């Protein structure tokens, strides 16, 4: 079984590149929220960024981690330019409900969603 | 058999057969299939390591010039472990012939980014990266072109369905356009047209 | 009840939701946001207008294909109103110009309009009728506005008694009146304590109360989260906006809470503060 | 009632003044733009109706949304729609634009331009023939003939 | 005016200025990662926060090797 | 064309001359000005539908 | 075979070079262009007065989506679903039932005017020529509700005229 990985040797370089990518996203947020004339506090945006990071913490396969790093770098480039507009940046957020909780009885009233 | 059925030339078939046998003999390191169809268009099926050496051979050598570069696509075939098929298409300015360099590849391991010898392959490789996710190491710029920026999913796969997962609408709540999970107005009905009864007896695969 | 009034599946974009709402008004501010949130819910809205169809045209594509429907009404005849409320699940009453006209006073819109529509409604058999009112509209002085609204409050309370009489405080938003007058200044300085409530929590409360039964009969009042001085709020407006008689009396008149009637907490909706949405809406200053 | 008489006559004059020229902007994404340029052709005129084809968005009376609206297109389309004077009218031309059309079941495509801007005049077709589009602009003019704005303002 | 103790005091009040740390609880052997219940996410937050505070860029491997308040102070005392 | 033994094509793809002509725009317009760039967009025939594939 | 261009030189003879200098300093072929454009000015322009003169067409235009019916007879459609099987945007919607008589018929025959690309495949696919692409192209509809045809709208639209449709088919039932 021969598999050629992207960048990784163990998850140490994975941790290193993802913490540098998070540093880049931290210094990416205030410039963009000032540039696009947005309407959201910096605390909420940074907490949703780190929540999106903490969503996919369950991955140990290093090639998948490399491909996540490359995707995040792509969208950090495309938001550090002015290539993406106000619509996509708000589309990362969810301010328009979408109210659906995970209760059993709530899904039993508005039914057929098991 | 002669009226309204297109006749062929066995001469071009013999020429392409001898030429493909020649190329298969003189680059043994990566040749796996050299197949010739009925209407004489050559196909060469290649391991994903000899991309740069085989294309540097096939651009030159004064026996197969083939300067003209065309399509690149990686036809999404499941029931395989190497799913995607990178299809180079080459046309000879000097000899008027078409060869299809089909190299095989999997989901995550890169083939070696043919833009080094083919200046037409740049946006082709960027398109394949955007629509599939076939990574291209040693490439100048990989971006998303022919998709939306905030959209992801690599949609020309078979795992991506017909309708997108997201769907835009304007709303006056936040005074802008937002994306929502898809709410179709109709079904996109699915006609089970795959009729039985074996319309081609020659292409029967051996069953188990 | 018949089918195609029961809810169906998820929400949004012609998913058949519960209520069929006849709305009076909806060309103004709060009714437009209310039609917006019912279109997000996916509810059929029957709205009559009286004006040019261009206004209902630029608020037309809020719904999905053919969900909301447009017709005509007038402030004189019961026939057109009754034809508009022939078949309705719920009905809401929102109307009122904040200055007297040639043909209408503060009297007889707030008085005469809920009389005829409540007459044809109670003869029609509608349910969950929601009537808006301004907060602290009394029999007391200083406003033909507030006293005619108090007369209309007594009318809607007396005839058809199980109406949700609802009242917010003076709401602010994208097309506010009093924050616009704060922008359209010059000046004068007085004192009044005041709580502002943002518009989307109000209309979320209205749609939740109209879609949630057993919460009927009780009048409701919406509360601003800050409740401080008007002049400090004017200083806040000029600070965030970078630059240094009926409406001004009706904002200096009265702003209090009432411990009698229940508000936000019996509905379960988060309150958005003044500061966040005010920073969101205070655009259009110098650069 | 000469007050009402002056109101009706002045409303007729101002609305005829509106519907007289009506210079549009040609937004024109796909091949419906080619058919609009073919009703710009010397056979089917636009000079006769005071209709001047003009790329200026700042002075656009009506706007002919034609072509195929996409998700990448839509915020830029409504930004074009915003910097526009408030007396404005919309002609949705093309099966693609007035309800999704041949690309209705797809991704990246808004299901018709109803979900972005309001639509006064739908004109279907693929392409809507230049003759038929010119008929649609005539029925737009008759909609302008029935608007009663000054009547509503006087008896308001 | 650039000693070890002034740098430690300014590191001390910016550790006070960070929000999620509860309480500060400074020590030369603190190890705020596991003894105080913090994440490596919060580790790289604090590291590039010090970078945002008072100077040099602090690259990735040296950002990994700290994990500790006084070791940060000594690494700055090495680098500055 | 890529065809399964079928009445449905498995994968079609289109080589577009508009896409191929738009591909070299930097090297065609490295040394000119913006009206000349509009003339460059003109002098290679464009439809912007076929460039999409 | 090839016939290429731009292979010459500016002639070094005195007459040709002073003619190029005369065009340079005397603005000649610009005025020649003015003369050609004034020659098109003095033509009569080819316009049509639109509401009175309608532009010419063919007997095989594809317009209205009308229906036909039998001579003093019932509805021509059988609901054999060929048009919905071929409809390349699936705008046809057929739900069929038989009536109390016994001949098979419909319940719901809907054309979406939004999705209709106007191919002609439902005309060519109809075995009894029930649906016919109509002659007139004036829809111009102010509301999006009104652009979704019902079967009764199609029957009224096929009973507002057949004589046009019958004349076009009776002229050109021999090509197709
Ligand atoms: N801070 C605030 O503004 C608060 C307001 N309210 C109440 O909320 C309601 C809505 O407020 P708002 O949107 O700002 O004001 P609007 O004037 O815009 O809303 C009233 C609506 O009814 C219509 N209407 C009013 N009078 C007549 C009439 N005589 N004949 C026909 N139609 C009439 C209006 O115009 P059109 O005819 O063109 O449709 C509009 O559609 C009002 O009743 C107000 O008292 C309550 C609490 C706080
Ligand atoms: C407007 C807001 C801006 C956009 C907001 C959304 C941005 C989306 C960015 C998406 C980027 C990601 O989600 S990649 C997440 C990577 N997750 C991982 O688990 C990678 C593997 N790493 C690990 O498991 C570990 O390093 C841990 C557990 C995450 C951290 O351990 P530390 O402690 O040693
Ligand atoms: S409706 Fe037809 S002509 Fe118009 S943009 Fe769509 S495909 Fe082109
Ligand atoms: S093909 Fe003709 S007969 Fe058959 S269902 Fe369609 S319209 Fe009716
Ligand atoms: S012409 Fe219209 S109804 Fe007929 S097959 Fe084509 S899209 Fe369907």
């Amino acid at each position: 079984t021969s598999v050629k990985p992207i960048f990784s040797r163990d998850m140490n370089e994975a941790k290193r590149r993802v913490r540098e990518l998070y540093r880049a996203w931290y210094r990416e947020v205030p410039n963009t929220v000032h540039l696009f004339q947005l309407d959201i506090s910096v605390k909420q945006g940074r907490d949703k960024v780190r929540e999106m990071f903490k969503k996919n913490a369950h991955v140990t396969d290093p090639r998948v981690v490399d491909l996540l790093v490359i995707k995040g770098k792509m969208e950090l480039e495309e938001t550090i330019n002015v290539w993406k507009q106000r619509t996509h940046v708000m589309r990362f957020f969810h301010e328009t409900e979408a109210p659906r909780p995970k209760d059993f009885l709530s899904k039993f009233y508005v039914g057929h969603d098991p | 058999t002669r009226p309204t059925v297109r006749p062929r030339n066995d001469v071009a078939h013999k020429q392409l057969s001898a030429f493909g046998e020649y190329v298969a003999e003189i680059l043994p390191k990566y040749v796996q299939q050299v197949q010739v169809s009925c209407f004489s268009e050559l196909e060469i099926c290649i391991h994903p390591d000899g991309v740069i050496p085989v294309l540097t051979f096939l651009r030159d050598h004064s026996n197969a010039q083939f300067k003209s570069l065309a399509d690149l696509t990686a036809v999404d075939i499941p029931t395989r472990q190497n799913r995607f098929e990178i299809v180079y298409n080459l046309l000879s300015l000097r000899f008027n012939s078409r060869i299809r360099v089909k190299t095989y590849t999997d989901e995550l391991t890169p083939v070696e980014s043919s833009v080094s010898v083919y200046k037409a392959a740049n946006w082709y490789e960027r398109e394949i990266w955007d629509m599939f996710g076939v990574f291209f190491a040693n490439h100048p710029d990989l971006r998303r072109i022919l998709t939306d920026y905030g959209f992801e999913g690599h949609p020309f796969r078979k795992d991506f369905p017909l309708s997108g997962y997201v769907e835009l609408r304007y709303d006056d709540e936040v005074k802008r356009v937002v994306a929502e999970p898809v709410e179709l107005a109709q079904e996109f009905r699915k006609f089970d047209l795959n009729s039985p009864w074996e319309a081609f007896p020659a292409y029967r695969q051996p069953p188990e | 009840l018949h089918h195609a009034v029961i809810p169906h599946g998820k929400g949004g974009r012609s998913s058949v939701s519960g209520i069929v709402a006849t709305v009076f008004g909806a060309t103004g501010f709060l009714g437009r946001y209310l039609v917006n949130h019912l279109g997000r819910m996916g509810s059929q809205v029957i709205v009559p207008y009286r004006c040019e169809p261009y206004d209902t045209m630029h608020l037309r594509p809020m719904g999905d294909l053919g969900q909301i429907i447009f017709m005509d009404w007038n402030g004189r005849d019961k026939d057109s109103i009754r034809r508009a409320v022939e078949h309705s699940n719920v009905v809401i009453n929102l109307v009122g110009r904040e200055w007297e006209t040639k043909n209408f006073d503060f009297e007889d819109v707030f008085v005469k309009i809920p009389q005829a529509i409540a007459q044809v409604s109670k003869e029609a058999g509608v349910e969950k009728f929601i009537h808006i009112s301004h907060l602290n509209a009394d029999i007391k002085s200083s406003s033909k506005y507030l006293r005619n609204k108090a007369v209309g409050e007594k009318e809607v309370r007396e005839t058809f008694p199980e109406a949700t009489i609802i009242k917010p405080a003076d709401i602010f938003g994208r097309e506010d009146r009093f924050l616009n007058y704060f922008a359209n200044i010059r000046s004068l300085g007085k004192k009044t304590v005041k709580q502002p409530v943002y518009i989307v929590d109000v209309t979320k409360g209205i749609i939740n109360a109209i879609k949630d039964p057993d919460a009927r009969g009780k009048t409701f009042a919406f509360v601003g989260p800050n409740r401080y001085l008007l002049f400090d709020l004017v200083q806040y407006v000029f600070a965030v906006a970078h630059r240094p008689r009926d409406k001004v009396e009706r904002i200096h008149t009265t702003d209090r809470t009432l411990p009698h009637l229940p508000g936000l907490e019996d509905l379960g909706v988060q309150a958005t503060p003044l500061e966040l949405k005010a920073i969101e809406v205070l655009r259009r200053h110098r650069t | 009632s000469r007050g009402e008489y002056v109101v009706a006559k002045l409303d007729d004059l101002i609305n005829w003044a509106r519907r007289s020229s009506l210079w549009p902007m040609t937004f024109g994404l796909a091949c419906c733009a080619v058919e609009m340029m073919h009703m710009a052709a010397p056979r089917y005129d636009m000079d006769r109706f005071g209709v001047v084809f003009r790329a200026s968005p700042r002075q656009s009376d009506v706007m002919i949304v034609a072509g195929t609206l996409t998700n990448k297109m839509a915020p830029a389309l409504r930004k074009v729609y915003d910097q526009m004077p408030e007396p404005r009218y919309v002609v949705s031309m093309g099966s693609c634009a007035n309800g999704g059309g041949y690309y209705h079941y797809s991704y990246s495509v808004v299901r018709g331009c109803d979900r972005i801007v309001p639509v006064d005049i739908y004109v279907p077709g693929c392409p809507p023939t230049a003759e038929a589009l010119l008929y649609g602009i005539l029925q737009l003019q008759k909609k302008i003939k029935r608007e009663k704005r000054l009547r509503i303002w006087y008896r308001r | 005016p650039l000693t070890l103790e002034g740098i430690k005091d300014r590191v001390l009040y910016v550790l006070k200025l960070y929000d999620k740390i509860d309480p500060e609880k400074l020590s030369v052997n603190s190890h705020f990662m596991k003894d105080l219940g913090l994440d490596s996410l919060d580790q790289v937050e604090i590291i590039m926060a010090m970078e945002d505070e008072f100077g040099f860029e602090i690259p990735d491997i040296d950002a990994e090797k700290l994990m500790c308040p006084q070791e940060i102070v000594d690494y700055i005392a090495d680098k500055k | 064309l890529v065809s399964d033994g079928s009445s449905r094509p498995y994968r079609c793809k289109i080589k577009a001359p508009g896409f191929a002509h738009l591909a070299g725009l930097d090297k065609m317009s490295k040394g000119h000005m913006l009206a000349d760039v509009v003339a460059i967009i003109g002098t290679q025939d464009i439809v912007f539908g076929e460039v999409d594939r | 075979t090839y016939k290429y261009v731009n292979l010459r030189e500016p002639s070094m003879d005195m007459k040709s070079v002073t003619d190029r200098a005369a065009q340079t300093l005397l603005w000649t072929e610009l005025i020649r262009g003015l003369g050609m454009t004034l020659s098109y000015l003095f033509r009569e322009p080819a316009t049509i007065n639109y509401p009175f003169e309608k532009g010419p067409l063919s007997p095989r235009f594809r317009g209205e989506h009308a229906l036909r019916r039998y001579p003093s007879g019932e509805e021509r459609c059988i609901a054999c679903k060929l048009c919905e099987a071929v409809c390349p945007a699936q705008a046809i919607t057929i739900e069929a039932e038989p009536r109390a008589d016994g001949s098979r018929r419909t319940t719901r025959y809907d054309i979406d005017m939004t999705k209709c690309i106007y191919c002609g495949f439902c005309q060519e696919a109809c075995p009894v020529d029930a649906i016919v692409e109509g002659p007139n192209f004036e829809f111009s509809t102010e509301t999006h509700e009104e652009l979704l045809y019902n079967k009764e709208k199609l029957l009224n639209n096929g009973d507002k005229w057949e004589a046009e449709i019958a004349a076009n088919i009776q002229a050109d039932y021999l090509y197709r």
